[PDB]
């Protein structure tokens, strides 16, 4: 059989830490243009009330002296690219004066601000003054950094240290048992497995490179314009409703056989594309969040997010239930073989890299469920821009639940890549993947071919 | 169904629970109901035992599962962390929590649901103080203890966040005792040091922070709707300490907020009037009822808050008595009183609102409650 993980634990720091896979390929497509956003994660909170501003600054400050990645530089060329990780992340926060009608335009031009991540810590943070008792903080952080989840533990020890500061004294914490170097050189020391012919990267590596053998480099889908070489990673967006009815119903083939809600949705979309002319070989990605079961990682910031393709085939023509079987079957096993970073498998199937194009999956599917606060004063989310994407498509749906925790609808988007797609195009697909979504719910037998895709106008 | 013992009507026991005699067998389980009876049961040490080479790793450190003498042993070494010279000092500190919760309710403006900014935060935060959590780790090691108890999460994430406030506790219990302070587990090691082992101290943290949040969480909520509804009672939470602790030990009683204390089993046949628990047969005390009976005093369904004050088991009674009693009675004086300080024209923000009721956990409560001012 094969070896196992090396433990996950605190490690005395090298004079050289490694990236993990995932910043290298961030560092790697770092600015392949002036004309390309902008991988960042940004977030807006309103602040009414008396805010002690110094205090924010300190507090700022704090949140880095907590988390080393946050004031990490990653200097190097290719060959050398490490870890740099500075004693402190320099934050100066004089605020800047502001209205409601030029704020949206300000935030904008915060959050599309390149990195150099050669030489700038990888976030940054502003303050905009509106009135003597209302601020916007805007807070960027590039995706080197941080993952969604990330984003969260940045405001609760941003509060946990505003909290103190406002009151005159330093925060009193207990330190991270992990910081993100440690992680890293966890991933490091799985990888050297390869050494070892018995090893667990071994035997994931062949999994891999045996359940993706032979995908094409790119999913059909319904162009408006052709690739072009260097991406805009400009997005846009359409909404999208299931009911609560269909959505219900849906859940009621999830009891039979053993299938949740986002590997229904996973069938139907898969169907859905199969009907668009994407042939009967597919790969659907998604994203998952942390591995829960690693407890020193959930109060860490950091590039923790793990991207996660699913092959599917539909070919002769399966039901629906055929679809989810075939999925919940594929999805299973390979759910076993993810201490691999999905950022390795484009080497590990000889994949011709490309700026164009996100390799081995271009459509992403998100499913999640349903579901802070600064002393004197009310916060809130100030709403900002739709993040760069490097997919074709992605769509991200909630799945609402009433008092009884029983199923209340689908409520969604999907994002698309502008270069590629029109706001129509979009609209089309997500209004089909409802209609299919429908369908699919009240006749769970149904074929790819009996699917009704007619659109009403 | 849920349990007979278990149902309330508002503040009252229900119906049916108000039916049931002195002591009856229900489903062989016992109900004591009768105050006489159930200070009997919780006050003989050695024909009852409240256990269930036995004791389980979660069950270490909870006080409630021992038998003399190991109960004896144990809630012995506690107690040079709650002396009364160590409930003075947690006083101000008290105070200090509860400004910073009535702050949040002024800042999100009236209306503010106070249970989620004032009753769930306040019990959790003075807690973390009495076993002396780093100051600003308060609130992340609340969230932890919490989600380990939030039925709603999957059984998953619960064992996940228990975990880790447990490890949090390990790392703090090195600290204080590789060089101690003079917290909670600094005077005790300080005074019992190799006596109580590691795996006692964790287990007692752990156990203090699940006995005295959701006592404390339904005794503000339901004190604040209780007192709104009869607002004449008011009064003898805005006069001095005296009036203030009267009040609050009738509060107690009349909202009697736990069900039942552990249950207990017979260790022998025990006679109680015609009546024979035979040994191994189980007994289940009901706390609301044995705090109306009419032979513990006169009135008993009526809230008076300048009543004197009468021997209740609300905090139970015998060995296993409330060692949170006297902190309890603190905080809820503290809580209160500054509430009506801050507030003085308090009311229900929407008086025909539905009263949402907790009855999910071991202690009644109310999960939300919108108040204006
Ligand atoms: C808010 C009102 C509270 C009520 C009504 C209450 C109720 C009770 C009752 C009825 C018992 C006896 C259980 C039995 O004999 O089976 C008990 C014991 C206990 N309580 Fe409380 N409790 C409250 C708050 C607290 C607090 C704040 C703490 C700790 C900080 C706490 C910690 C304990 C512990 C450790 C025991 C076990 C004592 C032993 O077995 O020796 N409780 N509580």
């Amino acid at each position: 059989g094969a070896m196992g993980r090396p433990a996950l634990e605190a490690v005395t720091r090298p004079e050289r830490v490694p990236l993990t896979a995932r910043q290298l390929r961030a560092w790697l497509l770092a600015r392949p243009s002036e004309e390309t956003r902008g991988r960042h994660l940004s977030v807006a909170l309103r602040l009414r009330g008396r805010l002690d501003v110094a205090a924010l600054e300190a507090a700022l400050r704090d949140v880095a002296a907590r988390h080393e990645i946050l004031r990490t530089t990653f200097p190097g060329d290719a060959q050398t690219v490490h870890q740099h990780i500075h004693d402190a992340a320099p934050v100066r926060l004089t605020p800047v004066p502001a209205t409601e009608e030029d704020l949206p335009a300000r935030l904008a031009e915060r959050g599309e601000q390149l990195f150099d991540l050669t030489r700038d810590m990888p976030w940054r943070c502003e303050l905009f003054a509106l009135s003597e008792k209302e601020h916007v903080l805007s807070v960027t952080v590039h995706r080197i950094a941080a993952d969604d989840d990330s984003m969260d533990v940045f405001f609760r020890d941003l509060a946990a240290a505003y909290g103190a500061r406002r009151a005159g004294r330093a925060p009193e914490r207990a330190p991270l048992a992990l910081q993100f170097a440690d992680y890293a050189i966890w991933e490091q020391r799985l990888l050297d497995g390869e050494r070892e012919q018995d090893s667990l990267i071994n035997d994931q590596i062949t999994f891999w490179r045996n359940h993706l053998a032979g995908i094409d480099q790119e999913t059909v889908l319904p162009f408006d314009r052709a690739r072009p070489a260097i991406p805009s990673r400009r997005a846009g967006t359409v909404a999208l409703r299931l009911d609560a009815g269909p959505h219900a119903r849906l859940a009621e083939a999830v009891e039979s056989a053993g299938a949740d809600m986002p590997q229904l949705v996973q069938a139907a979309l898969a169907m859905l594309l199969t009907r668009y002319g994407a042939g009967t070989d597919l790969v659907i990605g998604t994203t998952l969040p942390r591995d829960e079961d690693l407890i020193d990682l959930e109060p860490m910031i950091g590039p923790f997010a793990r991207p996660f393709p699913v092959r599917t085939d539909l070919s002769a023509d399966p039901t629906f239930l055929e679809v989810v079987a075939r999925v919940q079957e594929a999805v299973r096993e390979a759910r076993q073989h993810l201490d691999v970073p999905f950022e390795k498998i484009p080497e590990l199937l000889a994949l011709p890299g490309s700026l164009s194009r996100h390799p081995v999956y271009q459509v992403g599917l998100q499913v999640r469920e349903e579901d802070a606060e600064l002393p004197a004063l009310r916060t809130s989310v100030e709403p900002t821009g739709v993040e760069a994407i490097e997919l074709d498509l992605a769509f991200a749906l909630t799945e609402r639940r009433n008092d009884d925790d029983d199923e209340d609808g689908i409520e969604g988007a999907l994002h698309y890549a502008a270069d590629l797609f029109d706001h129509d195009t979009a609209a089309s697909l997500a209004r089909r993947l409802v209609r299919v979504l429908e369908q699919v719910a009240e006749d769970p037998g149904r074929r790819i071919s009996d699917l009704d895709i007619l659109l009403d106008d | 169904s849920p349990p007979i013992h278990t149902r309330r009507q508002g503040f009252d026991p229900a119906d049916e629970l108000r039916a049931a005699g002195t002591l009856t067998k229900i489903s062989t389980t016992w109900l004591a109901a009768g105050h006489a009876v159930v200070r009997q049961v919780l006050g003989d040490h050695k024909r009852f035992s409240t256990r269930r080479v036995f004791r389980p790793r979660e069950l270490v450190g909870n006080l409630m599962d021992y038998d003399p003498p190991e109960h004896t042993r144990l809630r012995h070494l506690l107690t040079p962390g709650f002396t009364q010279r160590r409930m003075r000092r947690l006083a101000p500190r008290i105070e200090e929590i509860v400004t910073d919760r009535l702050d949040a309710m002024e800042q999100a403006g009236p209306p503010a649901d106070l249970i989620e900014l004032f009753a769930d935060e306040v019990p959790g935060a003075v807690l973390c103080e009495l076993i002396g959590v780093p100051r600003d780790d308060q609130a992340m090691f609340l969230q932890l203890c919490h989600r380990h108890l939030d039925a709603s999460l999957s059984a998953r994430k619960r064992a996940a966040a228990g975990e880790a406030f447990a490890r949090y506790l390990v790392a703090m219990m090195a600290r204080e005792r590789k060089d101690p302070g003079d917290g909670f587990i600094g005077s005790i090691v300080a005074e019992h040091g190799d006596t109580i082992t590691d795996e006692e101290l964790r287990g007692v943290c752990v156990q203090l922070m699940l006995a005295g949040d959701d006592n404390v969480s339904g005794m503000i909520g339901l004190g604040v709707l209780a007192l709104l509804r009869h607002p004449e009672q008011i009064a003898a939470l805005r006069g001095d300490d005296q009036s203030a602790d009267r009040a609050v030990d009738e509060l107690i009683r009349y909202l009697t907020v736990p069900y039942a204390p552990t249950p207990r089993t017979a260790v022998e046949d025990v006679m109680v009037a015609d009546q024979v628990i035979k040994e191994g047969e189980t007994v289940l005390c009901s706390l609301p009822m044995a705090n109306r009976d009419r032979a513990l005093l006169p009135d008993a369904d009526r809230l008076d808050v300048t009543r004197t004050p009468v021997p209740h088991v609300a905090f139970g009674h015998g060995i296993h008595h409330c060692l949170g009693a006297a902190l309890t009675r603190l905080q809820l004086r503290i809580a209160y009183t500054a509430l009506w300080r801050r507030f003085p024209a308090l009311q229900l923000a929407d008086p025909a609102q539905e009263i949402m009721f907790r009855t999910s956990t071991p202690a009644y409560g109310l999960t939300s409650l919108l108040v204006a001012w």
